[PDB]
């Protein structure tokens, strides 16, 4: 009614488009995983 | 809409999408740690030279998957979807506070990524015992923003458990005693108390070394008549209360999902069931100092610790009985979730053991920190709490978005993350024994075998994570309905739509006048 | 007439996000103070709070007096989440007297094995926290006569009682300000004068949140938003109130006569 | 003279609840219902603004587990496990 | 007495792993030993018992530092 | 003082479709931006600050 | 000295260590009994086909299951307390050996008299010479007498230390300004490897605990051969 | 819990490039960090 | 009679009593006049392990010079 509501419609990203999905699930737990590598990378540069 | 709908939410449906958001993304940096930390320890050498940021990753490792990853993913996110589902509320009792406690975390996230910024580092690990945290060992600011992250935790959490306990105990039916509720309430209700009772002493303890370092005070600097014993002290009165606290919806989960996939009707001694709960939450106060064996405490305190301990030991052994005796009689269908609960069931028995034999005192003075005490938090943690958050998971997923899971792709998951977590923990219990200390980066050449054993079963539980993330996106992505649910009568999250809408119970439940 | 429940829907607010990155600013702030001495975003944290608790507590008013949201059984879910807070506050101040009993119980051959430790003469109990306890004294029981007054329901008295505790409260402040300057040891003098001026710092500053509740509820009174039943903000006040006081007693038993 | 009075000050959904309070009538459900008679002939009465409303049946005493199922607009439906009748009535509010 | 011993006895009074109280008591009451004797005129050496017992209880770098404590004023026991 | 309650009873029950938080009038929404303006503003400024602290001249 | 292909402890080379070995695998048959029963049980269930979904009476079985796990807890209590009360045994100090931890190595103190005090530092890998342990060894190591109750007074200088050494059977925290006191015996003489279990650095897995205890005339031969 | 037919059913091609789609840029980040540490290593 | 009660109670006794310990402190006030002990640089008073984030980092929030000397004395 107020807001939209149905089966992918209470999620705050769009499920309509599976590729569009995957490019978003693929670059969010992507930066997930590769936040502590770039933390170490980042330390092995500055030490 | 967008920003009016999920920055400023205010129903707890989305409150816990959100948790569950958050807590996903730290279970990935979590895993990327961990990954880390084997790659240190699947073969002997400095790969990354100084341990100083090995500690930091294992300390991270700890905060991310503890405070960022179980209590978001199931204390709040799945009491946040359950609860009001559960005992027929129409909303939170205060959404407000609810909403700044979640957005209170990822600005406690960020100050931990600063901290990994810093280039003094954590280099601490989970405890934060000066005088290594203080102004010598560690100057600089890292462990200055992982107090603060501590903080901003803790208020979020404390308000979570205020708001928890004002639903459970304020907005059920007034005719329901509180005795009938379903048994995840109970244990977020268990949950949010020792919360409510553990969370200030977190918050005494890290104000104290925060004041120790900035303010030029001596509460545990030895050279001003103060102790770090005394932060030892706060800091596992805590500590054993908090991985309760990690437990807790663990039980309440496993226990829904044992009786839903049963065919039960009711678990078995729901009596006995709460009794155990509020024995083991009154209990986890007072057997804090198991953790203290070694630190020079008197002899008959140690000997009460540990008997005490026993007394903590007996209820929960209730407790899984229980859990075998309503396994008992009924057929059990093969959903990945009874699957989660099998393995929690005898992961979590052999981890409670392995606690057990640490918990006789002197085998904590031949055994103390240890990868034997690894073994066991990581069977009772690590797969205990992760099982019975993948149960949840897998379970209620087709409530939470409407999607369901495909039982083949699901088992194929739980099957290699349950081979790569034994393949990875089960060699610490050889680690331990054999006897080298936690915190090493490099190891010597007797624990080379295991060490590298368990790197590679680690490898294989990357992989599960792997195929989990895919199967989110094959679920979100194939997007099949749900033409029915069982047993909706006895649970009643599952009649109200799957997934229910935004506002649920706008008509209160007719609660039987008895 | 949407709703048929009696529990309280809450509309979309921006203030839980503001105040939870007002939290951010005000804890990334104090890492820059400490260690980068800049205060201004220790400064622009305060503001942010200090502002957005302003319209949430105001936002919470609207809905309250000026639109009737708090039904009995929401009200009986604010005195059961505000019984909560109080015990929030208890354990963390039962913390604080651990650390004091940990040290005084038990002192360290860093402080020649007495207490109170050597070199500094400690503060005299008798004077001055007298008459401190018995301004909370005073003030605790202005407040139970102003709910008495709110009971019997008339106007005088409960504007005299609300007056009388916020001068009461507010020369407690100034006399702990007083004795904090007029005092032999700092904060960073020995294990006891470290304990003694935290626990005593995070009193005194529960005192000015109580303060702030006995204003904000004066300034509610004269706005004639309280009622003859329905007067939870003076009750929330109330019990803050006597939380401080016991507090306050329990401090001054324990550290200035436990070992003085 | 004195401090207002919440019958004549307060306004909006607490005071329609206290004129259901004074007139003894709650239609809100504030307190548990009455009519613990579920027969044929008289049903257990559901007050309901909707055409369907989810009721619980606690059929055994002392017993920990309820029973939630819906009501729709029409004939008394029986609770599943014990079978005591419920008629759902419009509330018309 | 001037008897010949090996190692400090096990004190009955503190029976726990802490013995940081034992070298302060050793300390203090080895320095009320030396005052007393020669305030009184007795003999001095009749604690060597206690100074070889706070010099087997407690650190070199304690002692020393609490000697530097002596030698200025600075000692924060009741010596 | 004088029992302004009633009359500000009247402002805030009026179902004109704003939220809770803006229907007292243009002072409100005035402080909402205010406090928008500042928090972002102060958040943007603090990763800049800590950006600043983990990135070394 | 732990060996490649280890499941157990270290082999016991003090009294205490044999009654917590003795312990460890009454220990370990009780967890095994336990173990063995709940997968039994949970492979009856699984294996099992028959339904029962009525009511389930509760108040018979919680009184069993109450009081036969108290007697299995008590009687694996009973052992710890029997060897707190070992270790609460009165001490026949011959020597007192004090340890400090610094800020990764460690310094020994003899100071019953003549005064020594040596620092045991970490060896490098590039610097081991032929045929030794790698991660281990010290180019000083810490001399004992065999056969003998030593106390070991343990602290820490400047940040936490564990001193632990598991086949001898000892581990306690070097604490600064609260110093432990661990009784050391054997019943062989030679050397005896440990670590230090606490964090404290960036050296934190480089400091090593060697032993070498040999007869007591040796042990002071060393000791005015050093001065 | 039973389920409706999948509304976008996914083909051979779909699940290989999503089972590869992410292991690639869940492990790429991993891969490149790791394999290039001796180089991050160097000061320079 | 509850109200009226507490009202005797508050007018009576509190501020009777808030009156009697005002005075004593007051008079106390005006006859001690404190003879600020020596200072003795005690190794567990006045620790600075990392300078204050205000001023000059040794002086305390709350520093009167009168009474709190610093580590190296009084500063008069
Ligand atoms: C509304 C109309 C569309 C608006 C634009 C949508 C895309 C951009 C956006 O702002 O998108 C919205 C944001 C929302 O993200 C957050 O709010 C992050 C909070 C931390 O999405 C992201 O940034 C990326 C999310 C990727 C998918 C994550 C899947 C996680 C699966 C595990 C949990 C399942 C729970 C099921 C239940
Ligand atoms: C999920 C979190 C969790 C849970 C449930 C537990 C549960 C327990 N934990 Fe543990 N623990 C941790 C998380 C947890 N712990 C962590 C995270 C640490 C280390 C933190 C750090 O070092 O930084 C730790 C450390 C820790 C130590 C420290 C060892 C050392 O360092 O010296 C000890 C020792 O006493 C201990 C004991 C126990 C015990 C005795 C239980 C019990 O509650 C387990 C009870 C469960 C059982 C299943 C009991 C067995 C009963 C049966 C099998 C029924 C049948 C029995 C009979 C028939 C007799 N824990
Ligand atoms: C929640 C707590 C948790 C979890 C899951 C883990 C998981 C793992 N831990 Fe962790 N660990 C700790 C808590 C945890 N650990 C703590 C508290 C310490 C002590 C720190 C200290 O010493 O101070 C520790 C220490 C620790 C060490 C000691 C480091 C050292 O002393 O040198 C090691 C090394 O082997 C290790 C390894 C692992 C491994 C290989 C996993 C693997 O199991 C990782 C695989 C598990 C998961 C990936 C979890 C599942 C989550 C997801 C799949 C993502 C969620 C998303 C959705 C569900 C959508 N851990
Ligand atoms: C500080 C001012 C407190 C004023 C309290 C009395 C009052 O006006 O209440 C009505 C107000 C509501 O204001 P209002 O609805 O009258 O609108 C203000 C705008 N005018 C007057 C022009 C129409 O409610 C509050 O003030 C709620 C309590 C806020 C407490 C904040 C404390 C400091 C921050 C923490
Ligand atoms: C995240 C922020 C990355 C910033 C940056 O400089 O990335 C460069 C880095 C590359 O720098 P690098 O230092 O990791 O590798 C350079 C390697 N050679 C010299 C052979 C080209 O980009 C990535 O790591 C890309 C990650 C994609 C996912
Ligand atoms: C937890 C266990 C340990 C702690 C507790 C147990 C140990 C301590 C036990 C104490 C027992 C009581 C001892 C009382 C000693 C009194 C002597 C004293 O202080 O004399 C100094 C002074 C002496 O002044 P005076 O009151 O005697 O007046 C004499 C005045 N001239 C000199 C002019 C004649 O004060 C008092 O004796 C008490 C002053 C205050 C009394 C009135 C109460 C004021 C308001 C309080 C709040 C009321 C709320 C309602
Ligand atoms: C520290 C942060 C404190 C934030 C705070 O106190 O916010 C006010 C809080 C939210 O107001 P709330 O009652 O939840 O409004 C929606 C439902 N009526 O108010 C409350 O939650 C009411 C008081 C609860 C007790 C804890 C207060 C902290
Ligand atoms: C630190 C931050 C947290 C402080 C503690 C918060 C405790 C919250 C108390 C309860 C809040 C609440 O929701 O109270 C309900 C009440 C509305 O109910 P009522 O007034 O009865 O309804 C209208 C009458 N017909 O609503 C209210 O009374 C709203 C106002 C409650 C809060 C008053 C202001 C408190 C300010 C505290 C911080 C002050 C900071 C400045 C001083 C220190 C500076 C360093
Ligand atoms: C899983 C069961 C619960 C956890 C048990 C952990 C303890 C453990 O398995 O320890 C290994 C145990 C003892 O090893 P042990 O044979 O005594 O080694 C000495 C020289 N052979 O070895 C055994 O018990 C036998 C080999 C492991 C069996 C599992
Ligand atoms: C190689 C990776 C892509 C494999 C694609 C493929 O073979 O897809 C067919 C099948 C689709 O899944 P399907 O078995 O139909 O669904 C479960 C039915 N209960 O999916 C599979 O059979 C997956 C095979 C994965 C092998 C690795
Ligand atoms: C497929 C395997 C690709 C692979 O291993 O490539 C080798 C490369 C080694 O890196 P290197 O030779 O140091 O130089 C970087 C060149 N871009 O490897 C890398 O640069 C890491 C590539 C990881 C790809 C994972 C998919
Ligand atoms: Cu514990
Ligand atoms: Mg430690
Ligand atoms: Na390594
Ligand atoms: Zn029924």
């Amino acid at each position: 009614s107020h807001y939209e509501e149905g089966p992918g419609k209470n999620l705050p990203f769009s499920v309509e488009n599976k590729w569009r999905l995957l490019a978003m699930m693929t670059v969010y737990f992507g930066s997930g995983f590769a936040a502590p590598f770039f933390i170490v990378r980042h330390q092995l540069l500055k030490k | 809409m967008f920003i009016n709908r999920w920055l400023f939410s205010t129903n707890h449906k989305d409150i816990g999408t959100l948790y569950l958001l958050f807590g996903a993304w730290a279970g990935m940096v979590g895993t990327a740690l961990s990954i880390l930390i084997r790659a240190e320890l699947g073969q002997p050498g400095a790969l990354l030279g100084d341990d100083q940021i090995y500690n930091v990753i294992v300390t991270a490792h700890a905060f991310v998957m503890i405070f960022f990853m179980v209590m978001p993913m199931m204390i709040g996110g799945f009491g946040n979807w359950l609860v009001p589902l559960m005992i027929g509320a129409p909303d939170m009792a205060f959404p407000r506070m609810n909403n700044m406690s979640f957005w209170l975390l990822p600005p406690s996230f960020l100050l931990l990524l600063a901290s990994s910024m810093v280039e003094a580092g954590a280099g601490t690990g989970w405890t934060v015992y000066p005088p290594l945290a203080g102004n010598l060992a560690h100057a600089g600011a890292s462990v200055d923003l992982t107090i603060f992250s501590l903080h901003l935790a803790g208020v979020s959490s404390i308000l979570g458990a205020i708001n928890f306990i004002t639903t459970i105990i304020n907005m059920k039916p007034p005719a329901m005693t509180q005795y009938q509720t379903p048994l995840f309430v109970w244990s977020v209700l268990i949950t949010a108390v020792l919360l409510l009772l553990s969370l200030p002493v977190l918050a005494a303890g890290i104000t104290m070394l925060l004041t120790d370092r900035n303010l030029n005070t001596t509460f545990f600097d030895p050279a001003g008549g103060g102790d770090p014993i005394l932060y030892q002290h706060l800091f596992w009165f805590f500590g054993h209360p908090e991985v309760y606290i990690l437990i807790l919806p663990g039980f309440g989960i496993i226990s829904h999902v044992v009786t839903y996939y049963s065919g039960k009707k009711e678990p078995f001694g729901y009596m006995g069931m709460v009794w155990a709960m509020m024995s083991i939450g009154f209990l986890g106060f007072i057997v804090w100092a198991h953790h203290m064996f070694t630190v020079g405490l008197d002899v008959d305190t140690r000997a009460y610790f540990t008997s005490a301990t026993m007394i903590i030991a007996i209820p929960t052994g209730v407790k899984v009985f229980s859990w075998l005796a309503t396994l008992h009689g009924g057929n059990i269908k093969w959903s990945p979730a009874m699957l989660w609960a099998l393995g929690f069931i005898f992961l979590f028995t052999v981890g409670g053991l392995t606690g057990i034999v640490l918990s006789n005192s002197s085998l904590d003075i031949v055994l103390h920190d240890t990868y034997y005490v690894v073994a066991h938090f990581h069977y009772v943690l690590s797969m205990g709490a992760v099982f019975a958050i993948m149960a949840g998971f897998v379970h209620w997923f087709p409530l939470f978005s409407g999607f369901t899971l495909d039982d083949t792709w699901a088992k194929a998951h739980f099957a290699i993350m349950f081979v790569g977590v034994n393949m990875t923990f089960f060699p610490q219990h050889f680690l331990g024994l054999s006897g080298m200390p936690r915190r090493y980066s490099d190891y010597p050449d007797a624990y080379t075998t295991w060490n590298t054993v368990s790197s590679m079963g680690s490898f294989i539980s990357l992989t599960a994570v792997l195929i989990m993330i895919f199967m989110i996106w094959e679920a979100f992505a194939s997007k099949r309905e749900v033409m029915s649910v069982s047993y909706a009568s006895t649970n009643l999250e599952w009649l109200h739509g799957c997934p229910p809408p935004y506002h649920t119970f706008e008509e209160p439940t007719y609660v039987k006048v008895k | 007439t949407h709703q048929t429940h009696a529990y309280h829907m809450v509309n979309p607010s921006p203030w839980p996000l503001t105040g939870a990155f007002s939290a951010l600013l005000l804890t990334s702030g104090l890492v820059m103070w400490f260690h980068y001495n800049s205060i201004t975003l220790l400064t622009l944290g305060l503001l942010t709070n200090i502002l957005t608790m302003y319209q949430w507590w105001r936002d919470v008013i609207r809905e309250g007096t000026y639109q009737g949201h708090h039904t009995p059984i929401v009200q009986k879910g604010l005195r059961y989440g505000m019984i909560l807070f109080i015990v929030s506050e208890v354990f963390f101040f039962a913390g604080f007297f651990w650390a004091f009993y940990h040290s005084s119980l038990v002192p360290t051959h860093d402080l020649g094995g007495c207490w109170p430790p050597t070199g500094i003469s400690p503060l005299n109990p008798l004077e001055v926290p007298l008459l401190n306890t018995s301004v909370l004294l005073a003030s605790g029981v202005s407040i139970t006569w102003a709910h008495h007054s709110l009971m019997e329901g008339k106007r005088n008295h409960m504007n005299q009682a609300l007056l009388i505790t916020i001068m009461l409260g507010l020369y407690f402040t100034i006399l702990q300000a007083s004795e904090y300057f007029e005092t032999s040891f700092s904060i960073s003098d020995g294990i006891y004068g470290s304990t003694f001026f935290m626990a005593t710092g995070f009193h005194g500053l529960h005192v000015i949140i109580g303060s702030t509740f006995l204003i904000v509820c004066l300034l509610r009174q004269l706005k004639f938003h309280f009622t003859s039943k329905h007067h939870f903000g003076f009750e929330a006040a109330a019990w803050y109130w006597h939380f401080v006081d016991v507090v306050w007693l329990f401090l001054y038993v324990s550290i200035y006569w436990w070992g003085s | 003279g004195g401090v207002p009075t919440d019958e004549e000050q307060a306004t909006g959904l607490e005071r329609e609840i206290m004129i259901a309070a004074q007139k003894g009538l709650d239609p809100y459900n504030m307190l548990p219902p009455k009519a613990a008679s579920g027969t044929k002939e008289d049903p257990n009465l559901v007050p309901s603004i909707s055409n369907k409303r989810i009721v619980g049946c606690i059929c055994e005493e002392d017993n920990c587990t309820v029973i939630w199922f819906w009501l729709h607009k029409g004939e008394s439906q029986r609770c599943p496990n014990c079978g005591t009748h419920y008629k759902l009535v419009p509330h018309q509010m | 007495k001037i008897k010949n011993y090996k190692t400090a006895p096990f004190d009955s009074r503190f029976p726990n792993q802490n013995q940081t109280k034992n070298c302060w008591q050793n300390y203090l009451d080895f320095h009320r030993c030396e005052k007393a004797m020669t305030a009184k005129g007795g003999d001095v050496s009749v604690c060597e018992w206690y100074r070889r017992v706070y010099k087997s209880l407690c650190p070199v770098s304690w002692v020393s530092a609490w000697d530097d404590r002596i030698a200025e004023g600075t000692f924060p026991g009741k010596i | 003082f004088e029992n302004k309650v009633p009359e500000k009873q009247k402002l805030f029950q009026e179902d004109n479709g704003m939220p809770v938080h803006l229907k007292g009038g243009a002072s409100d929404a005035l402080l909402y931006r205010a406090t928008m303006a500042l928090t972002l503003g102060g958040t943007a400024y603090a990763i800049y600050l800590l950006a600043m602290a983990a990135f070394p001249k | 000295m732990a060996y490649p292909f280890q499941l157990g402890l270290q082999d016991a080379t003090s009294p205490i260590m044999e009654e917590l070995m003795n312990f460890h695998d009454h220990t370990l048959m009780i967890v095994f009994l336990i173990s063995s029963l709940v997968l039994y049980i949970i492979s009856l269930m699984l294996t099992t086909k028959l339904t029962h979904t009525s009511t389930m009476d509760a108040q018979e079985v919680e009184t069993i299951w109450t009081i036969l796990p108290a007697v299995i807890l008590i009687m694996i209590a009973l052992p710890s307390l029997r060897i707190l009360y070992m270790m609460d045994e009165i001490n026949n100090p011959v020597l007192t050996v004090k340890t400090m931890g610094h800020q990764w190595y460690w310094s020994y103190e003899y100071t019953d008299y003549e005064d020594l005090c040596f620092d045991s530092y970490m060896i490098p890998t590039n610097d081991l010479k032929p045929g030794e342990l790698r991660l281990l060894e010290v180019d000083n190591r810490v001399v004992l007498p065999m056969e003998l109750p030593i106390r070991m007074l343990i602290s820490s200088e400047d940040v936490l230390h564990s001193w632990a050494v598991p086949s001898l059977g000892l581990k306690t925290d070097a604490i600064p300004g609260r110093l432990n006191q661990a009784t050391v015996t054997s019943n062989r003489p030679g050397l005896f490897y440990g670590q230090c279990s606490e964090i404290c650095g960036s050296n934190h897995s480089f400091m090593p605990i060697v032993l070498e205890m040999v007869p007591l005339k040796y042990f002071e031969n060393w000791s005015a051969s050093m001065i | 819990v039973h389920s409706k037919p999948a509304r976008e059913q996914l083909g051979v091609l779909d699940i290989t490039i999503g089972l590869t789609s992410c292991f690639v840029c869940c492990l790429l980040p991993a891969g490149w960090v790791l394999s290039h540490l001796e180089s991050y290593k160097k000061r320079e | 009679g509850s109200a009226r009660m507490w009202k005797a109670l508050t007018y009576f006794v509190a501020l009777p009593g808030v009156g009697v310990s005002m005075l004593n402190v007051f008079l106390k006030s005006r006859h001690e006049e404190h003879e600020r002990p020596p200072f003795v640089a005690y190794p567990h008073l006045r620790i600075r392990t990392k300078p204050f984030p205000w001023g000059d980092g040794n002086h305390t929030l709350f520093h009167n010079p009168h009474v709190n000397p610093l580590p190296t004395g009084y500063e008069d």
